[PDB]
């Protein structure tokens, strides 16, 4: 259906330089908003880079500002990010995340599968315990706690959680708090208060596997949460 | 003059069920509405003007969530809007730029459009491509599709220029069940909230209602003189009201068959071209050839509200089914929303 | 003789004033209500009404109030702003009249191509650029010392007057060989055309002659005034007074004609073309019907009600 | 307020300007009305610039030319004749030899639709341009069948010249317009120069129009 | 016109088959839907600002 396919992500000299870019095919790329997603090689997912439908609005992190920069091009189909002055804490599992932004629409709905990278305030998420025992056929509850609360004037809350299937891409299951994703089971339903938050897991079996996510998405920073590895 | 036998013995059962409309009726709904207390004036500002259009916008129809409407316009656009942000969310081109209709999908998933280019065309505005894309092209029609209106995500039922009405599905693109009987085009077609029976008028000064499972004509409402330009269905499923070129709306009811009364005005000399009602009743937006449009009671056919915001004259109108805010378009390239 | 020349002078300037005044704002009223349907050169007659409603009630003030024997009961910032509003307005109405003329003729010669070049955004960017730059081109004025006189002081000092001309040069001929050019291949354009028939390719010829002649002949003669003050004092650097009071009394006497066309400039806008005629028609209606003098409908409910 | 909302506001604007940059893509063509009949040389005007209405596009020098051919609509021609309001010329095909032919001749009914397009209250100034067809059959052929109130010359030229002299004069709504009668002989090179000639005749007179000179 | 004469007038006596009631008391339904959902409709009896999602 759609491609996202990463290139170049090998070893490179600490402090140095490095092109990053992101083959897309099979959507409409030019109307189609683009980040870039942080995956440690241990344990920690965060964000990266936004960048517009136009390429007018640019966003980053705190320890990305400046020494990143994305930029896009699209008749031939493909993202671009031209990254410098690498360490430690670059060393990471980074994703193509593509976003479209309107009424009703689900952004974070597919993901890139990855670079292999590896070298020589902000709003407080917390997950509570990062592993839960199942038994393939019970219902559980998982949550996450927000520093403030997500509910914004506009009386809707905007939450999101991911399922990360253990050693390849995530996906979507619900978009902002109440509204589950396409091509995912109806068993999955969150919920929670407008400051605490929750996941309810009902009849779950043995592909539900793997680390959990909820994210924050009133402002573009778009902060994650520690995870929750979900084993059986 | 086999042909001719057959003629005055149809008169008379023309004159068969005149006699028992007029036996049925004695005393009009005028009469009964005298004790209400009147709506009073209903002053309505224009909250919302969501223009952005660049030629004479033909037509619109409201989503159910009542945020999202479609409009279309006869430059070849057909865009998807929004109502509180003033945002548009989806530009659409079109093969044909000759349009006349739009329809919204109940379940919001598609998006209908045609023309007098004898195509239907269908868009799925939510799809996996991300994309909007057209379904398939529609073409079993030989005059100009009048207005196509959603019945179910799957059925589909148009009025078209050919003189006939047609039930159409998506998967096999071929007419389930054609409605003839019309001798002149139809104009317009308003389905009730059941989706079950559904009206159609046409420039015969007559409206025919229709069955859609079966697809036989069930009642003919005639007492209009000119063409009929638009109608709409009363929410409550037992009535609805036409607008037609004779600066007359008539209000009807389906099983008591009878002209309840006339909202007529003698300013009033242009034709009526949109009509939509209130979710209780008690009110009846009008759409006019002059370029303000008008309010109506719709129990005592009083001057309730008066809507002078456009300067052209409006071609379409709306009301949300939880009634926030009425819609409302014209050939000036605007629209404009009051509340 | 000097004194009664200049009574005269500023009494028909005052007379002049009142008379043009009504006409300025009907005609920035006409403007403002043509721009909301789509024309470029709608937006520079409302710029070009505007300008003129700058100044047409600012000199009023002092002539009314004094002719100027060198008095100014003011603190002469006032004075200073209206010889601003003055310069500034003579110069933009000039640049905005001949930018007015070269739409006219991208308008009709290039008809085909300018159908891309007609967008709305140019003609508020050529106002704007030119409003801007004859508000830096002024700023010397004010800069100007010696505010013992604020309307001149050109009889004893050169290097003003070298400036002035230095204006007058940049801002006065060159606008004449403008509108000359353009209404020349307008001419020419209309003139080869064979579907518009002989009324209207005379009355095309009339309408662009009688303004083309009438910019002529009120700016012109200040044209020649100007010319022959710089070349005397070119030559006489080193009866020179009588030719100055001379050249005193014809230069104020040409400003009172130059700002008679600057103020008439509007009312032969709305009386050489007839779209403009019935126009103008329906909106004295609209004043008639805002002014209730007709009363109608309320004399015969009067005859009614006495029988 | 939020991110979705400025990524709302983004989209939007960006759709504003691909919506703008279409309009003023769109706005240099040129729309073009054909209103011809049966037999009308429809086949012949397409052979000549080169289940619904049919849409050709042709290039002349510079300038576009968009026109939409709206042949066996079998519709009442008021419900949509008002879409075609901004199209600033309408051609007009008529077949000359076919004044032996009675449905009630077709040369009289033609004239009524002509007659009625004329008068009517969308098309106050809308240039008229009318073609002619078979003129070549029409001189070979010919008068007392369908206009025997002429009762004069046989001739090809003076008998041309009456029947295009009635079609200019159906009524005083011309006298606000314009119409563009042109002799076709259906075999002349570019009769689209007629038109093209017409169509900037419109171009600077509309131009005039809005110059508020005439 | 031969063939049209039949179905014409099938649509008559099809039409003989006709529910009848009461047309006054088919306008007391047109009046009872009315103040049943008066109290909800915002037309006749706008909701104030606060509620109102198109401030």
């Amino acid at each position: 259906d759609v491609q996202l396919v990463e290139s170049g992500g090998g070893l490179v000299q600490p402090g140095g330089s490095r092109k990053l870019s992101c083959s897309a095919s099979g959507f409409a790329f030019s109307s189609f908003g683009m980040h870039w997603v942080r995956q440690a090689p241990e344990k920690g997912l965060e964000w990266v880079a936004y960048i517009s439908s136009g390429s007018g609005t640019i966003y980053y992190a705190d320890t990305v500002k400046g020494r990143f920069t994305i930029s896009r091009d699209d008749p031939k189909n493909t993202l671009f990010l031209q990254m410098t002055s690498l360490r430690s804490e670059d060393t990471a599992m980074y994703y193509c995340v593509r976003s479209i932004y309107y009424y009703g629409s689900s952004p974070f709905d597919f993901w890139g599968q990855g670079t292999t990278l590896t070298v020589s305030s902000d709003i407080v998420m917390t997950q509570a315990t990062s592993s839960v025992p199942v038994t393939p056929g019970e219902s559980v509850s998982i949550s996450c706690r927000s520093s403030k609360s997500l509910l914004h004037s506009n009386g809707n809350t905007y939450l999101y959680w991911f399922l990360q299937r253990p050693g390849q891409s995530p996906q979507l299951l619900i978009y902002r708090m109440s509204n589950l994703a396409s091509g995912v089971p109806d068993r999955f339903s969150g919920s929670g208060s407008g400051t605490a938050f929750t996941l309810t897991i009902s009849r779950l079996e043995a592909e539900d596997v793997g680390v959990y996510y909820c994210m924050q998405h009133l402002e573009y920073p778009l902060t994650f949460g520690a995870g929750t590895k979900l084993e059986l | 003059s086999e042909l001719d036998q057959l003629r005055q013995e149809a008169e008379q059962l023309k004159n068969q069920i005149r006699d028992a409309r007029k036996a049925c009726a004695d005393a009009t709904l005028s009469q009964i509405t005298n004790n209400i207390d009147p709506v009073g004036r209903i002053q309505m500002r224009t909250r919302r003007t969501l223009r952005g259009h660049l030629a004479k916008i033909y037509a619109m129809h409201w989503g159910t969530d009542s945020r999202l409407l479609v409009s279309a316009s006869q430059d070849g656009k057909l865009i998807i809007w929004d109502s509180y942000t003033t945002n548009k969310v989806h530009a659409i081109p079109l093969r044909s730029s000759w349009v006349m209709t739009c329809a919204y999908a109940p379940s919001g998933n598609y998006v209908a459009c045609g023309g007098l280019d004898n195509i239907c065309s269908i868009y799925n505005l939510k799809t996996r491509e991300g994309n909007v894309r057209v379904s398939r092209e529609l073409a079993g029609h030989t005059g100009y599709l009048s207005c196509c209106r959603f019945l179910d995500d799957n059925q589909i039922v148009t009025s078209s220029g050919d003189t006939t009405c047609a039930l159409w599905d998506i998967e096999t693109g071929q007419q389930t069940t054609t409605f003839t009987g019309h001798t002149g085009d139809v104009m317009s077609l308003s389905l009730a909230p059941d989706t079950r029976l559904f009206v159609s008028g046409a420039c015969d000064a007559s409206a025919k209602l229709w069955d859609v499972r079966e697809g036989m004509c069930r009642q003919t409402f005639t007492g209009h003189e000119s063409d009929i330009n638009a109608i709409c269905f009363f929410p409550n499923g037992n009535a609805f009201a036409t607008g037609s070129d004779d600066a007359t709306c008539r209000l009807f009811d389906l099983r008591a068959d009878q002209e309840l009364m006339t909202y007529s005005h003698d300013n009033i000399i242009c034709g009526i071209t949109s009509v939509s009602f209130s979710k209780s009743g008690r009110l009846l937006l009008a759409g006019y050839d002059d370029f303000n449009c008008n309010v109506w009671d719709a129990l005592k056919a009083d001057r309730a509200g008066v809507l002078a915001g456009h300067d052209n004259r409006v071609s379409c109108l709306g009301v949300t089914d939880d009634g926030m805010a009425v819609a409302t378009g014209s050939w000036d390239s605007f629209l404009k929303i009051w509340n | 003789s000097f004194e009664e020349s200049r009574i005269v002078l500023v009494v028909v300037y005052s007379a002049v004033c009142t008379l043009g005044v009504p006409a300025n704002c009907l005609t920035a009223w006409l403007a403002l209500l043509q721009v909301l349907q789509g024309n470029v050169l709608a937006v520079y007659l409302l710029c070009l009404a505007l300008c003129e409603l700058l100044y047409t009630g600012t000199l009023p003030l002092w002539v009314i109030y004094i002719r100027n024997q060198h008095r100014w009961t003011l603190g002469l910032l006032a004075c200073k702003v209206t010889a601003y509003i003055f310069f500034c307005n003579i110069y933009v109405s000039i640049l905005f009249l001949c930018c007015i003329s070269c739409d006219r003729f991208v308008a009709v010669v290039y008809a085909l191509e300018s159908r891309g070049r007609r967008r709305r955004r140019t003609a508020i960017l050529i106002s704007a650029c030119i409003f801007i730059l004859v508000g830096i081109v002024h700023y010397p004025v004010f800069q100007t010392e010696d505010k013992e006189t604020c309307f001149d002081m050109l009889q004893m000092d050169s290097r003003i007057a070298g400036y002035y001309y230095a204006r007058f040069t940049v801002g006065f001929a060159i606008p004449l060989s403008i509108i000359a050019f353009t209404n020349h291949r307008i001419f020419r354009s209309i003139k080869q055309s064979m579907g518009l028939s002989a009324a209207q390719k005379a009355k095309v010829k009339h309408s662009a002659i009688a303004v083309v002649v009438i910019f002529l002949v009120c700016f012109a003669p200040y044209h020649l005034v100007l010319l022959v003050k710089a070349a005397a004092f070119s030559y006489y650097r080193g009866a020179m007074c009588g030719l100055e009071e001379r050249l005193y009394t014809a230069s104020v006497v040409f400003l009172c004609l130059s700002t008679v066309n600057g103020v008439a400039d509007p009312i032969i806008y709305v009386l050489a073309t007839d779209h403009s005629r019935q126009e103008v028609s329906r909106i004295h209606k609209g004043w008639k019907e805002w002014s209730m003098k007709t009363d109608v409908t309320r004399l015969t409910h009067s005859r009614d009600t006495e029988e | 307020l939020s991110a979705e909302d400025k990524a709302a506001v983004e989209r939007s604007k960006m759709i504003d300007r691909n919506l703008r940059e279409d309009g003023e893509k769109a706005a240099r063509e040129v729309k073009l009305l054909l209103l011809g009949a049966g037999e009308s040389g429809k086949s012949t005007i397409v052979k000549q610039m080169k289940t619904g209405i049919v849409e050709t596009h042709f290039t002349f020098k510079d300038l576009h030319f968009k026109m939409f051919d709206v042949g066996a609509q079998r519709s009442e021609r008021k419900k949509w004749i008002h879409c075609f309001e901004g199209v600033t010329a309408i051609i007009f095909c008529v077949a000359l030899s076919d004044y032996d032919l009675v449905l009630m001749n077709r040369m009289h009914e033609s004239m009524k639709l002509f007659d009625s397009i004329c008068n009517n209250k969308w098309f106050t100034d809308t240039s008229i341009i009318l073609f002619l067809n078979k003129k070549d059959l029409f001189e070979e052929k010919i008068l007392t069948i369908c206009y025997p109130e002429y009762a004069g010359s046989n001739t090809y030229e003076e008998a041309a010249a009456y029947i295009q002299c009635q079609f200019e004069d159906l009524n005083k709504r011309k006298d606000t317009k314009e119409i563009y009668t042109h002799f076709t002989c259906s075999t002349d090179t570019k009769n689209v120069q007629f038109v093209f000639d017409a169509v900037t005749d419109v171009i600077i007179k509309n131009n005039l129009k809005d110059c508020g000179l005439f | 016109s031969i063939a049209q004469a039949r179905k014409l007038v099938e649509q008559l006596k099809m039409e003989a088959n006709i529910d009848r009631i009461k047309v006054s008391k088919a306008a007391a339904d047109l009046m009872a839907y009315c103040e049943a959902h008066a109290k909800e409709d915002p037309l006749l009896t706008p909701v104030p600002a606060s509620e109102n999602p198109f401030r």
